[PDB]
């Protein structure tokens, strides 16, 4: 459990640019034990960068270099967090 | 439609 | 992080079917302390479940709905860990 209790949010989770990395935050703090799932679906391959911060946040970026509308899902504990998925507009730089 | 599905923890 | 340290295995790792949960283990016993990132990529998009297991062992299951190659990474303290990543054909039902 917990996923209900997790948030999301930052401009990644909005709109993007194909090649620059894309950013958001999440936190769990509030969610207790678990494990957290994102990914990132569309028409190219996405990289995902990941930072566990000391602060009570966790750290999302990822890197798509075609433009087109992606999907974003944030999931803790295998069911998806208030509002994922995500669907994120990525627009030609 | 590709994808990239990380798991943490 | 000793991700040198970390070893995984199993048949999710090697050859999967779609729409079949492909299954691994990876013993981080030996690592010390660090997290874990689990990555598959390819055509579709994996569900992922972890079972941290009383045993000494971490339990992984995926599954992927779509035929084709998928990659999985397993990385510690953001390393990726030996034989990672692998290369998984994931068949066509029949």
């Amino acid at each position: 459990g917990g996923a209900h209790k997790v948030r999301a949010g930052g401009p990644g989770l909005e709109r993007a640019e194909a090649g620059v990395p894309a950013e958001f935050s999440i936190w769990t703090r509030e969610a207790g034990a678990g494990g957290l799932a994102i990914a990132v679906e569309g028409p190219s391959k996405a990289e995902i960068s990941f930072e566990d911060r000391k602060d009570g946040s966790c750290g999302v970026a990822y890197v798509v270099q075609e433009p087109g509308d992606y999907e974003v899902s944030v999931k803790f504990n295998e069911e998806h967090i208030p509002d994922s998925p995500f669907v994120v507009p990525v627009a030609s730089p | 439609r590709v994808a990239s599905s990380v798991f943490i923890t």
